[PDB]
């Protein structure tokens, strides 16, 4: 029951800026681990 | 594990061949192959243990 026409001319979506820099430049090699705790170790390296 | 993925395409936009892949399918949908083990892999293993035993 109404008469009055209309048109689309742009629709936009709006973004925010969002590069992860830091885990692309360090963070570079991945690890799936299908066991529950995960181990890293560390050893001295001293020698006199 | 792997740590470095590179895209190859199969063939070159010339027309020549720049990767070959090659196996058998059987169903309508395989995108890659199946070894012949299947079949006896149990049993290999069953014979092994029980060889060994």
């Amino acid at each position: 029951s109404m008469y009055t026409t209309a048109q689309l001319l742009a629709a936009n979506e709006q973004k925010f800026k969002f590069d992860p820099l830091f885990l692309r430049l360090f963070f570079r090699e991945s690890y799936p681990f299908t066991t529950e705790k995960v181990y890293l170790s560390q050893i001295p390296g001293l020698v006199n | 594990m792997p740590q470095k993925w590179t895209w190859i395409p199969r063939e070159l936009p010339g027309g020549r061949a720049s990767f070959i892949h090659v196996f058998e399918p059987v169903e309508d949908g395989q995108t890659r192959g199946a070894n012949v083990f299947y079949s006896v892999m149990e049993q290999m293993k069953m014979l092994d243990t029980l060889q060994n035993t």
